[PDB]
Order: C-alpha cells, then sequence, then structure tokens
RNA sequence: AGCACAGUCUUAACGAUGGAUGUCUUGGUUCCUACAGCGAUGAAGGCCGCAGCAAAAUGCGAUACGCAAUGAAAAUUGCAGUGACUGAAUCAUCAGAAUGCUGAAUGUAAACUACACCAAUUCCCUGGGAAUAGUGGUACUCCUACAGAAA
RNA sequence: UUUGUUUUGUAGCAAUAGUAAUUCGUAAUUAUCCGAAGUGGUAAGGACUAUCCUUGAAAAAAGGAGGGAACGGCUUUGUGCUUUGCUACUCUUAAUACUUGUAUG
RNA sequence: UUGUGUUGAAGCGAAAUACGUGAGUUUUCGUGGAACAUCUCCCUAGUGCAGAUCUUGGUGGAAGUAGCAACUAUUCAAAUGAGAACUUUGAAGACUGAAGUGGAGAAGGGUUUCUUGUCAACUGUGAUUGAACAAGAGUUAGCCGCUCCUAAGGGAUAGCUGAAAAGUGUUUAAAGGGGUCCCCGUCUCAAAAGGGAAACAGGUUGAUAUUCCUGUGCCAAUAGUAUUAUGAGUUAGAUGGUAACAUAUAUAUAAAUGAACUCCUUUACAUAGGCUUUACACUCGGGGUGCGUUUUCUUUGCACUUUACCU
RNA sequence: UAAAGCUAAAUAUAUGUAGGAGACCGAUAGCAAACAAGUACCGUGAGGGAAAGAUGAAAUAGUACUCAGGAAUGAGCAAU
RNA sequence: GAUGUUAGGAGGGCAAAUCCGCCGAAUUUAAGCAUAUAAUUAAGCGGAAGAAAAGAAAAUAACUAUGAUUCCUUUAGUAACGGCGAGUGAACAAGGACCAGCUCAAACGGUUAAUCCUUCGUUUGGUGCAAACCUUUCGACGGAAUUGUCGUU
C-alpha cells in the first residue's frame, strides 16, 4: 500500500496550523516576586478575537516594576470581564471574576 | 613609427604625455573612421603594438622603481615571493628533510658506509 | 477540458523553472529552490556521478581552456629557476 | 600586496571610443542642438561628464546614458544659452 | 519582455552579434545560424 | 515534304536520380615506454571581451589571433599597410612582464553589474601639482606567539 | 472701516498652447470660443446599516505626546561654579561669499 | 616465390563460337585514371545473405490522386514591375461593432523594430510582398519601475545528530545599533499587482519618449565661518472665543524652547446592501464656424464649438 | 613478545601528457566525433546527441569572349 | 578559558586509471525459491602519491629447521566452507624479482633544560649579467618547556 492520510498528517507540509492572523499565544503573566508575594493590577484595554479559537482574548497592560514602562499580555478572557477594569494577579489579590490567584 | 630603445629611457612624464596625445590621436582616427573616411585606419595595429611595447617597458620601469625600494628584507610581499607550485612550497626543505638525530649523525659521521672490492 | 492533457495545457507553459546558473552557464539553475540541477552551485562540490560517464566527460578537466595548467606544462622539462632569463646577445 | 604596473582604471582614453555619425546624431545637433558620443559599457554619467569637461570646454546641462545591444554605451550631452550648437557641429565634423 | 536583467540583455546582444554571416573577403579565401522564430536560444 | 494508333510489357545503346564499388587517409583503435598532480601566490570550470576590414574554430586578456627576451632568420598578404638591404617580417623556444568578471570564492547578496565598513586611495618630480564616488583590506575553522578585560 | 448696487474675467494657470472655417508672399491673419440644463454609464469619496463557530497581514518609514538633562551675551577674580560694569537679545525660512573631494541628483 | 601496371591497375556496364557441373574462373569492348595479383606452398580472420514487422541510406506504384472547406465578399481603374486575383494608390460594396484582428497591457520571445536594397530557398497558389535575405540604424529618467521594507516562506550562524553526505535551525547567543555607563537587538534573501520622496502640459523622430525639446514645477540631500533680511518670542518662549472652534498669507502660513526614558498614531487592510457628492462619460434645444436629395416639401438631412501638473 | 610509530626497492596504472610501434579499421568501418564534435539540435531538468572527407599535377589554370534571354541559365564558329 | 579587521601560517575546490577507508544492493545462478550465489561487487560518501597500502613477528613450522613487507611461478581448484545442493575456497613450505633497517616509553645531566621555536641586526665564502639561490654564525630579545625537550641507551 501507500502512506495513509493519518500518517501524512504528521509530516507537517500542508497540515500546519493556518495561523497567519492569530494575535499571539495565550499565556499568563510570568511568575515574579510581586505576583508571588502580593497583588499586581493590570488593566484589560481591549478584548479581541483570535481567529483560530472561539474564546476571546484580552489585552492586559501591566506596568513593569523593574523598569519604567508597560508590558502587554494576551490572556484568555473569562466570561464577564470588560475593557477598562483592573485585574489583579498574585497571592494577596482578592478573589473575583477574572482575577488570577494561586490555586 | 617608434621603437623600444628611443623611449626606453626618456622621462616618464613625457612618456605619459606622449601616450595621452597618442590616445587622443587614436580618438581622432576614431572620428575619422566614424566619418566616411577609412584611409588612415591600417596603422592603428602598429600604434597599438607600439603602445604595448612602451607599456611593457613602462611597467618594468615602475617595477624596479617599486622593488628597489624594498629589495631583500626577507618578508617579500604576496607577489614578490617565489611562485612555485603549492605542493613544492609546502614541501619540507631538502636540508631539513635530510636532517638526522644526533645518534644517527654520529654513527654515520664516525663510521660510514663505504665501497670495497672482492678478489 | 479546453486546457486539457495536451495542447491546451501546453499553451500555459510560460515562466521558467531553471535559469543560467552563473557557475556553469547552463539553463539548469532551479529558481524556486535556488540550486543548480547540473552542479549544485550553492554547494562547494561540483556534483558529478559515476553512473553517467557522458556527463563526466563533457565537463571534466580539459574540456575548457586551462588558463594555468597548460602554461605550467612543459616547464618540468626545462627546470628553469624562477626569475631566470636567457643570456643576452 | 603591492602592484607595480600602473592602474587599469578606465580614464577618458578607454571610456570614450568615438562619437556617433548616425543620421539621427547629426539631425539632433542640426535641429534641437544636442550632441552624441559613444563610450565603454563600464563608464558612468559623472565619468563621462568629467571626460567631456576635461577634453572640451562645453557646458553640460546634463549627461544622458544608454546601454546599446552591441556592448557599448551611448551618451548625450548639451549646452546652455551661452553656447550655440552649430560650431559644435562644424568643428568636430 | 521589455524589462530584463543586464546579463540577459548582454547575452541577447552577443547572440545577435553571433548570428551574422561570414565576411565576404574571408569567404573569398556559417553553419551556426539561428532564426529567432525557428530555434529558441533557451534563456 | 510524308510515315507511324495510343497505352502496358521486354531487350539494347545513351542519359537522369542516387551514392554503392574500387583506390585514397594530417583519423581512430590496441600495445609498449617515460613522466605526473593543480589551488587563497586564487585552481579546474563558466562567462565577457580582444584583429583594419573578423561570424565560428584556434589563440590571447584592456600590453588581449599577441608584448618582452633567446635561437632561426626576412616576409605578412585576400586588399590595406607594415618591414633588412638585423632585438625589425615570419616561425620556433618561452624563463621576464601582464594575465578582465567570476568560480573552493572567501565583506553582505544575486534572474540585482545592488549594498557595506576600515585605510579616502593612486600618480607625477625627488617638499610642490592632478584623477577622482576613484585603489587595497575585511568569510569560516584551525595552529603558533601577543594583548588588554575576568575568579 | 463694513454693508448693498453697477463695469472686468472663459476664479487665477487659460490662450497666447492646442483646435477649427474663409481670404491670403507661399508665410499670414481673422474672429469665434455661449445660456444653460438632462440621463446615470464608469470610477473615487463620504456617512450608514447588515453578516460571520469566517473578524478579514508586517515591517521599512514618518509624526504626536508625558517628563524634564540644558537655556540672555561681552570682559573680568579664584576654582563647569559665587562675584563686579553695560544690558540691547536668540532662534524658526530664504539665501549670499571663502576652506573640505568637486558639495546635486 | 614471381609477376602485371601511363603503351592504363583496381573498380564498373555490356558481352564471350571460352572453361567448369557449380559456386565461380578467364578474356573482349567501353568507361576508368593509380595501383594490383600470386593456384608455388603455408598462415590468419570482424571471410560468403533473400528474408530476422533486420539497421542505415536512397527510390517507387499509390498519384498529378486525397486534398489546398471554419472566420458572410468582393469589384472597377491606375502605378510599379519581365511577370500582378492575394504589392501600392483612388473609387465603390462591405466587415470587425461597444465583451473589437482598437489603444496601452504583464509572462514568454529577443531585434521579429526602423530605413534602404533585394528574391537562391521560405512565405503549402501567385508574389514585385513579408515577421524571409543583405547593409546600416534605433531603446536617453532625481520624478516610470527595479533597487528599500516585510509575508507565505528559502538559505545560512550557534549548536545537536550523522562515517560523511546531509537533517533541524537558539534546543544552556557572550549576537551590531543607540544615546552618554547602561538599554535594545541571529544574519541574509524572498513582491516590477502588497507598503513606498517627488512631473505635468504642449511639441519633436524614418524608428525613443510623461526619458528628447520648451515651459512650468515637485522631492530627497547639502560640512566649517561672515553678511543679510523676514517674522516670531523674548532683558527662558502668544491669541481670542460662555463653546465647540480657530489661531503667523514674509518671495513660502517658518518663526507658540527642549536630553535620557516610555506611550500612542499613520503606514494598516473583509464582505453585502442601498443613499449621497464629485469628476469623467453621454445627451438636449436655441447663439459662432461647413456639406446635401429636393420629380414632390422644408427656419430642410445633418456636421465642427477645449484647458494639465500648479492654490 | 600485542594493545605506540617511521621506512626506499621489487608491484599496479580503461587518467592526463609526450614518444614508438601493429598479420588492427579504411568514412554505414575505426572513438560519438578524420570536418567548425560532445558541435548543430532536442528535453523545464537530470540528461539525450548526430549528419557531414576526395576537382585538378597546378585554380599563382576555378571558366575569358560572343549570341539569345528580365534573370536564372542555354548555345557557340569561342575557351583553361 | 572568550575576544581580536594583532603578527606569521594552514584546511576548503578541481582532477581518479592505479591506491586507502566507510556505506552498500539488486539483476543473475540454484532450471522454482527463502540460506547460499551474484559480492565483501555496481551505485553513494570521504582521503593521498608518483606510486599508495603493507612492512620489521605477540610469524611459520615440528624440520638437519626458516627469519620484515610486497609481487611473480607453484602450493591449488588443494585443506576447507556450502538447502554439503548450485557453487565458493585459502594458508605453510619451495623456486625467483627486490632486499636497510630503524625510534618513541623508563636510567642517568638536578655542582645547573644540558633543550626547542620566534623576531631583529653583523659576517663565512660562492656559483648567476641580473633576479634570485647554496652556504655563514656573532649574537641579542621574546618566549615554549620540569604537567618533561634534548643528551643516554
Amino acid at each position: 500500500g501507500r502512506v495513509i492520510r493519518g500518517q501524512r498528517k504528521g509530516r507537517g507540509s500542508i497540515f500546519k496550523s493556518h495561523n497567519h492572523h492569530r494575535k499571539g499565544a495565550a499565556k499568563l503573566r510570568h511568575l515574579d516576586y510581586c505576583e508571588k508575594k502580593g497583588y499586581i493590577k493590570g488593566l484589560v484595554k481591549d478584548i479581541i478575537h483570535d481567529p483560530g479559537r472561539g474564546a476571546p482574548l484580552a489585552k492586559v497592560i501591566f506596568k513593569r516594576t523593574e523598569k519604567y514602562g508597560k508590558k502587554e499580555e494576551l490572556i484568555i478572557a473569562s466570561e464577564g470581564m470588560f475593557t477598562g477594569q483592573y485585574i489583579s494577579c498574585g497571592t494577596k489579590a482578592p478573589l473575583s471574576v477574572g482575577n488570577i490567584l494561586p490555586i | 613609427n617608434v621603437k623600444a630603445y628611443e623611449l626606453r629611457t626618456l622621462k616618464k612624464k613625457e612618456l605619459l604625455d606622449k601616450l595621452d596625445e597618442l590616445k587622443k590621436e587614436l580618438s581622432g582616427l576614431r572620428i575619422s573612421k566614424a566619418l566616411g573616411n577609412s584611409a588612415k585606419n591600417s596603422k592603428i595595429h602598429g600604434v597599438r603594438k607600439n603602445v604595448a611595447r612602451v607599456l611593457t617597458v613602462y611597467n618594468q620601469k615602475r617595477k624596479m622603481e617599486l622593488r628597489q625600494l624594498y629589495k631583500n628584507k626577507k618578508f617579500k610581499p604576496y607577489n614578490l615571493r617565489k611562485k612555485l607550485t603549492k605542493n613544492k612550497r609546502l614541501q619540507l626543505s631538502p636540508k631539513q628533510k635530510a636532517a638526522m638525530t644526533l645518534r644517527q649523525k654520529k654513527k654515520v659521521q664516525n663510521f660510514p658506509q663505504r665501497k670495497y672490492l672482492v678478489v | 477540458g479546453k486546457a486539457g492533457k495536451g495542447t491546451g495545457s501546453f499553451g500555459k507553459r510560460n515562466g521558467k523553472t531553471h535559469f543560467l546558473c552563473l557557475r556553469c552557464g547552463k539553463r539548469s539553475y532551479h529558481l524556486q529552490k535556488k540550486k543548480c540541477a547540473s552542479c549544485g552551485y550553492p554547494s562547494a562540490k561540483k556534483r558529478r556521478f559515476n553512473w553517467s560517464v557522458k556527463a563526466k566527460r563533457r565537463n571534466t578537466t580539459g574540456t575548457g581552456r586551462c588558463r594555468y595548467i597548460k602554461t605550467l606544462r612543459r616547464k618540468l622539462k626545462n627546470k628553469f629557476t624562477e626569475g631566470s632569463t636567457p643570456k643576452p646577445k | 600586496i603591492v602592484k607595480s604596473c600602473h592602474s587599469k582604471t578606465l580614464d577618458k582614453y578607454g571610456l570614450i571610443k568615438y562619437p556617433l555619425t548616425s543620421e539621427k546624431a547629426m539631425k539632433k545637433i542640426e535641429e534641437i542642438n544636442t550632441l552624441v558620443f559613444m563610450c565603454d559599457k563600464r563608464a558612468n554619467k559623472k565619468n563621462i561628464k568629467k571626460s567631456v569637461k576635461n577634453l572640451f570646454g562645453i557646458e553640460c546641462d546634463k549627461v544622458n546614458v544608454l546601454n546599446t545591444l552591441n556592448g557599448d554605451k551611448k551618451a548625450y550631452v548639451r549646452l546652455s544659452g551661452e553656447h550655440d550648437a552649430l560650431e559644435v557641429a562644424n568643428k568636430i565634423g | 519582455g521589455s524589462i530584463k536583467r543586464f546579463r540577459l540583455k548582454q547575452r541577447l546582444g552577443k547572440c545577435r552579434r553571433q548570428n551574422r554571416p561570414v565576411p565576404h573577403w574571408y569567404r573569398l579565401k556559417n553553419t551556426k545560424r539561428r532564426h529567432w522564430r525557428r530555434t529558441k536560444l533557451g534563456l
């Protein structure tokens, strides 16, 4: 016989993900001393749609603590969050819809 | 028609100016050739050969003018060093290929191989 | 249909796959993958194969001009030390 | 490495080979007063401008270049209102 | 095409220059001729 | 000026077409002999050019069907012109000079004659005049010495 | 200085360039060149509405901003700083003239 | 070994009161124009053709036959020429006909382009024609494109495998820049329809034109000193407006300070539907400029009437 | 006397170059190529790949002249 | 170690008939076919020379013994291997060509690294017209080396 469709899938010639319009990988804020020992609040500026997935993403702007400036993170949005609110990340952050907490 | 030795020694500045006017006259013959005239055209081979001769003498003139300034010094440049084949250049020199340890040297020196006769 | 297996498809043959291959000058330089089909110009090797003596012989050494080795020839017979010139008159 | 022979840099004697005697070359001088010459394929606009302004004292409004199919370059040169292009047609011949 | 590379144009000029016949004075003492329509130079 | 029927077939003579046969051979083939590498000092190979009239093949590299030098030794010729009446015309040898762009190609690229950086460079007379957008160098790996920074 | 009413323009390029009909050394001159509209054929722009389990690309390059390291000169003491007299001032656009490689392309 | 050859050898065509039984041998004539045989004996082999849909080349009957059938359609007269149904000119009749055998188009082709000359072959008929042949000539850019940027992606570096060839490309980047010590940061290629410095009109050639000429502009770049001017703001920086809003018209509306460090915006983006504006396109009647039947009638049938980049 | 190393000779050479030969082939043969041959030409490409020698002693004897033809050509009382 | 637009050098590629490594089939034969054979070949990758490679016994023999390697005649289509089928297949001795043998590892110089290399200048004489080339050694400096060079076998 010949190589079947399932086996051809793994070669990655035409079966690569069509990801030309994706807005970025959905990753949480990288662990930090501030997030390990308290809350840090970043504001979600805009909820966008990632073409690959169905769940909308959120563009959360945090302010970096080691340098002047801001860092933008792409975070999978929970049902009920809106642009302009501050979302809190860390151990001491209060529990609420959208907040990121240690489990 | 110019020959080798009449310009083989004259002033290089005059050589340059004469070659300048030679090439200008060649461009003049080019005016002539582009025009309907084609009569003055058969001597350009002789003038070209004269230019080649004067120039292979001129570059040799510049050649000693530039190498006498540097001669010897045991660090000759890329062109001036020997141009043997690569294998010959990278081969061991004969003296140091024939070089031998003190033991073998003393053996051969003090007691050599030598001829004889059988009766 | 109208551009079927033969003449119709042959009518669409515009745009070339290979080109001049500056290393060899043969129209065998694949344009998409940028590699000569006759010598593999980007690679340093010359891309011969022992199963084609014809292609070996039609581009082996000597089929060209030999600007250097042909002058280097008939010099071992002379064994002239470099820089030497014949005695003048 | 040191070179002994003088440089093979293409000076004007080797840039410019000859002007053109084409009917169009004379016609443009006669009618609209532009001049035509021919140079080597490795020359450039400012090289031609230098060589022309060095050999001949004619103001060059611009130098115009062209790559022929025979391996040469055609060049076009001009004047200004200061100079007329009839003696530049008669002296050269 | 009306747009082409310098090397391609030079090679076209070389082929055009090579397509001319033998000089008559030399003949007084060629087989490598091509027609632009019959045989393509394959460039 | 007159006479044959036509067509088809056969024979002979002379021709047409064709290129066999025979005779030629600056070619091949086989054997023997001897020498054997080339290249970053830039090879093989590929382009591009070079002659008065010059397409190919051959030869040559901006000194471009050839320069210098050495031996022989006066023609090149198709026309032109060029030459002694021997470094001169032509051969042979070929050691000096020169050897374009590429190509392992090696500053970055390449269906680009594109783009860099560092010495602006080079020539002239033996301290003054010019050309200039114009000359060289800068790959990767490794070896031997050197250096200044480090734990 | 404002408001209204009358003369000029094919709003300025604009006619003189082009174009067109009769005479006319065989080169010329002429005057026209106007009131207006009507259809919606093709393009672009604008403001919208609607559709997606489809949300419909990047850099080169350019611009704006928060903030504020530094801001009037001449000479004068000591070591960029306190100080003595006069206060004329400084830049945005355009250049003009000499040195740098020749300073357009 | 021993012979023939320029007083004509080999070969070839025809032949012979020739020989043999036969493969063949030997002679004659003609042609041929330079070599040939040895049967005295023997040695040697790429040594004997009617076929193999044998191989190569040449030639037949078929046969002056099949056929020269899409694209409605040609005619008169003249010129050139040795020669004209298929070269040119004029007249006519027609076609392409708004989605064109029309202009510009890119891939691909490469001189087929232009002028002049020419017809050996080709132009399946003719041909004086031609994309044929021959000699010359022709392609001009700061503004049109490439060149620059990045995408799908390609190659390469660090490594890591593999005998290598090669496979993958940060999998423990110490990778150039910036400003004045620190911050950022694999390289390179890949679009002549994506992004993008800035050009329009008239004219000109036998062949090039937003490239050539004239005129008018536009964009990018431009290093060190002394003169100017304009305008601003000032002895380190404005105006009103209840507001929105707007704010400098010198040659040009330039004249409202500014580092490191950052945050944005432009570039920069789908489809469908209708509404609207504008240019262009077309069109209507009467004012300024030309032709026509008119036996039967005409304010008759109609035709020619402009304005780029730049504010 | 292993788990280290060097070493000329005699030996092989369908490659290249340069010589010399042959009971070899004599242009459908012999190398594919006696020649402008790995050329012309074909395939996108890897590759495939021909055909083609002979006047004469001498063209430094290559057809002069005339006639008929537009010319090609033909003929001659002409010609090497 | 990192780094050098530090000084001085090398490797890359072409070319293969002979030569040296690696990788590695199948057609075929066995009248089928699978081990076997083709073949330790063809193809592929890499590496040198005028020759390469092998070469100085951890050899052979069992004799009255030989004495590096290589090649030729022979051993010999033999011993042996093999669906013991097809097929495959050496070695010793013998006769010859040629014939050269050698040095690293430990001992000792420690009353003296006794060694090696780089660079910079001087001279000892020479064949070439010349260019260059063969010889020349006073050194000095900078290093490497005791984590071991040379001398000593």
